């Protein structure tokens, strides 16, 4: 179920992952997805991963002939984090995947500054959160 | 060839080398720390082309391989055909 | 002209063994990912 | 002598990224794995080949805010 | 000994023999008595 939480943070929580669409930051996502879910990898290590991750020489360079600051289109990024969910065999019922990264972004949308987190806060450290006040969680 | 029918009642166990050994609870030296300090001389395994007038490498492992090919019974029935 | 002798170098630490390597670390022994052809 | 409450289990506010930076687990897993007696996990067989980003750097190490850092954010 | 026990194929097969064949002769295979209920497991459960 954390998973959930780690997805809705490479969807939502990063400007400009290339286009999410291509099999090569495509399979770099399913690859981390994978080692978030069976405990391989900290939330915070698979996230910095996914950001560091290489995409395209002068990547920048290239944004800008696309965005002016620097901010994607979110759609590509829900749907293929759904699809990763869905081709791994992460839920017994096909559906929940989907619902619930999509829910869990929907209730955050309401949020002041809600796609920009703390970074100590954002993920797995020594002191954390009470269970209500964590970010994409479903007590909020 | 030089036969004669004869009884041999006791062979002793298996050499397969792991056998549960005899257990203690006390112990005489009570001080673990000489098994990580014991020294020895060295074992050279080969002075000037290691010729010998008893062949002992040949003759040992010969010997040794005799007694192993007994007890596996020539390792004949273990092996399927894969 | 190296007078230390790579034929006694060590410390005998009675029953302790340890590991050595004949050539190369075995991880790296076996290359079959790109003998074989399975990379992204 | 009133100190803030928490002091105590207070992170370390340079350094405490350096234990979760993705270099470091490569490194590690690295010469975990040439040992050849550890499975190795997926994701190293994966990013084996696609090691990630040079030069981002975090701003604890680099102390400049106008340093951007990464080609994503 | 392994890939037996599980029918892979059971519900391709089911369809060809419940299409294709007359009923006399049909051997249909039920994926609720194989191992997995005749699914792939949920991700982390299987041991792997
Ligand atoms: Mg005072
Ligand atoms: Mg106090």
């Amino acid at each position: 179920d954390d998973m959930f939480i780690w997805l809705c943070h490479t969807a939502m929580s990063v400007l400009n992952p290339g286009d999410m669409r291509s099999r090569l930051i495509y399979n770099h996502l399913r690859i981390l997805a994978e080692s978030v879910a069976s405990g391989e990898m900290t939330q915070r290590t698979a996230f910095r991963f996914f950001e560091s991750a290489v995409r395209s020489p002068a990547y920048r360079e290239i944004a800008k002939r696309q965005l002016e600051g620097g901010a994607a289109t979110r759609l590509a990024g829900i749907s293929a984090a759904a699809d990763v969910m869905r081709r791994m065999g992460l839920t017994r019922r096909p559906m929940s995947s989907y619902f619930e990264l999509y829910q869990r972004i929907v209730e955050r949308s309401e949020a002041m500054t809600p796609w920009g987190f703390p970074p100590l806060f954002q993920f797995e450290e020594r002191l954390s959160l009470e269970p209500r006040l964590k970010f994409f969680s479903r007590a909020s | 060839m030089k036969y004669a029918d004869l009884e041999l009642t006791t062979r002793g166990e298996f050499p397969h080398g792991m056998k549960e050994p005899a257990f203690v609870k006390k112990l005489d030296q009570n001080i673990p720390w000489y098994f990580s300090t014991y020294r020895s001389m060295y074992h050279w395994p080969i002075t000037g082309d290691n010729w010998s007038d008893l062949n002992e490498a040949e003759k040992h492992h010969d010997l040794h391989m005799f007694y192993t090919l007994a007890w596996w019974k020539l390792g004949e029935g273990i092996f399927g055909v894969d | 002209k190296n007078l230390n002798s790579w034929y006694t170098k060590g410390t005998m630490r009675g029953g302790v063994p340890r590991i050595y390597y004949a050539w190369m670390r075995p991880g790296s022994f076996t290359r079959r990912r790109f003998e074989k052809m399975r990379n992204p | 002598y009133k100190m803030p409450k928490n002091m105590g289990v207070a992170p370390r506010f340079d350094t405490w990224n350096e234990k979760y930076e993705p270099w470091e687990h490569m490194k590690r897993m690295g010469r975990l794995v040439g040992t050849g007696f550890y499975i190795p996990p997926e994701w190293y067989n994966h990013f084996r080949m696609f090691p990630p980003i040079n030069h981002n750097f975090q701003q604890e190490k680099t102390l400049n805010p106008h340093n951007a850092s990464e080609p994503t954010q | 000994s392994w890939w037996e026990p599980l029918g892979y194929g059971w519900e391709q097969h089911n369809e060809e023999q419940k299409a294709l064949c007359d009923v006399t002769e049909q051997r249909l295979i039920d994926g609720s008595n194989l191992p997995f209920g005749g699914k792939l497991p949920p991700f982390g459960t299987s041991y792997g």
